[PDB]
Parts: structure tokens; sequence; C-alpha cells
């Protein structure tokens, strides 16, 4: 690990030199030599408010919610220095943080990070209260590059069928509680109990973690394929056949 | 009540009478009995449609 901090309290500029320190140390350490590094950026929001400090002082005309039009182009630079090259093994990987002001999509900042990112991880209030440790909302959430970061020679080749099948009988089941609001518990079918049972046992185990928890990924796709039994074998609708016959019994 | 507003039914509550004995026009009681029990049979299937 090598860190960096920058209280609030410290000079502007102090904040906006940080980041690209940090982002040349990683160059170096995994291209001039060869190693995999993961950076962490932590609430780019101040990074920006950085940016419209030193904008104010220079005297350049505000313009989107007081922000300078080139800070897209500013943003680009923080970002675009990931990915493999090749003539090397190494890489780099950016996995930044920012502070939504008011839950708002079309804010500047997160509607262009969204523009040149890969995708998001989102995180509900209502999950932060129902004392969930880990907040994730994956519904929303999505990711570009799934189909290749996993397989056979990766992780396990039952992987992207278990996650598109979860994925989708958790949508079902935020629906079935839905029906369930109305319609009452007497008038449900078996098919919805086995639905609100899976649910409830799923953000029971799979999503709670523990602040120390460290699973392994086989452990994850194990304790998937135990919430998938609870379902009898024909409703598995995502999954092939032949996965099924390996791995269900 | 199989939804948010309640619906009308029936039922068929055999109070429990006793009929009536008609021993005076020949006394074909067997006549009797089965268009009674015909009759019920009749009574009931229309309860359940009403």
């Amino acid at each position: 690990v090598c860190l960096f901090l920058n209280l609030a309290n410290d000079p502007t500029i102090e904040r906006i030199i940080t980041p690209r320190l940090a982002l040349t140390t990683a160059e170096f350490l995994a291209y001039q030599c060869e190693k995999h590094v993961l950076v962490i950026l932590t609430d780019m929001s101040s990074y920006a408010e950085a940016l419209r400090e030193v904008s104010a002082a220079r005297e350049e005309v505000p313009g989107r919610r007081g922000f300078p039009g080139y800070m897209y182009t500013d943003l680009a630079t923080i970002y675009e220095r990931a990915g493999r090259v090749e003539g090397r093994n190494g890489s780099i990987t950016q996995i930044p943080i920012l502070t939504m002001p008011n839950d708002d999509i079309t804010h500047p900042i997160p509607d262009l990070t969204g523009y040149i990112t890969e995708g998001q991880i989102y995180v509900d209030r209502q999950l932060h209260n129902r004392q969930i440790y880990p907040p994730i909302n994956v519904l929303p959430s999505l990711s570009r590059l799934m189909k290749s970061a996993i397989g056979e020679g990766m992780t396990r080749k039952d992987h992207a069928d278990v996650s598109n099948q979860l994925y989708a009988c958790y949508a079902i089941g935020k629906d079935v509680q839905a029906m369930k609001a109305v319609v009452g518990e007497e008038a449900l079918t078996s098919d919805d109990l086995l639905y609100l049972e899976f649910l409830q046992k799923f953000e029971k185990n799979f999503i709670t973690q523990g602040p120390y928890e460290n699973r392994t990924v086989y452990e994850t796709l194990d304790i998937g394929w135990q919430l998938l039994r609870i379902f009898p074998k024909e409703m598995l609708k995502r999954i092939p056949q032949s996965t099924l016959s390996e791995f269900y019994p | 009540n199989v939804a948010g507003v309640t619906l009308p039914v029936f039922e068929h509550y055999h109070e429990g009478t006793d009929s009536y004995e008609l021993t005076g026009l020949a006394r074909g009681g067997e006549q009797l009995a089965k268009l009674k029990r015909n009759y019920a049979k009749a009574v009931e299937l229309l309860v359940e449609l009403a």
C-alpha cells in the first residue's frame, strides 16, 4: 500500500496536485516495473471544488452550475490512465468515488463521469436504513465488461449464468413483493412464496458480508447455488441444462 | 373478500324443518320422495348459480 492523505483544511492547490501525483507513482510502479495496481480515489467532487477555486483565481467566466467548461477534459486527463499495454505484463485499474448532490443523476459531475466510465455501482439510502453493512443496490448498477472478465479459464464457467439468473429472479421477487402489497398473502401462489423467501434469504446472506468477512469467489458462487436450489429445477429458465445437471445436484 | 372489495355470496343452509307426509292421493310415497330429492338438488344448484 502507498497512501496519501489531504485533510479538508489543507491548501486547495495540494488537493488538485495530489491525484496526479498518485497516478504518476502508480504508472511508474505498474509499467516501468511489472506490477498490477489498483488505484482508489475518494470524493473527486472536492477535486472539482479545487478546480473551481483555481478557475476563480484566474478570473475565468463560470458556466454550468459554476463549473468551467474544460473540467470535462480535465477529468479526462485524470482518467484514461488504465488498461493493459502491449509489451508489458502489467495493468492499472481506477475505482473512484463520488458524492452525488441531492440524488441528481443529471448533475454535471456524475453525468460526465458516466460519459467517460464503463459502469457504476449504486448505494441506496433505504438499504443503509435496513442495517445492511454493504448498502449496494445492484439493480441500477451495471458493468460493461462482464463477458470477458469471467469464463471457464477464469473463476468458473457457470458464473455468468448464475449471475444473470440471480439478477432476473431478484427483479421478479421485488415485483412479487409489490404484488403482495395489495393482493394479500392468501391470493399468492407457491411460486410467489418461493420468490419472496428467496428474496428474503438473499438480502440476509448474499448481500450482507460483515466488516471483515473476506469471501473467496468460489464461496460466493457456492452461496449463490445454495440460494438457487430453493427454486425447483424447472424455473431456472436462464440456466443451460448441462450446467444444471452438473451443479444443481 | 377475494380482493380489496368484498363480494356477496350465499350458502345452502339446511334449516331442517320436517317435510310433509302426503299420504292421501293414492300414496305414491316413492314418487314424492324422488320428487323431493330431485328438487332439492335443483335448489342447491340454483343457489350456487345465484
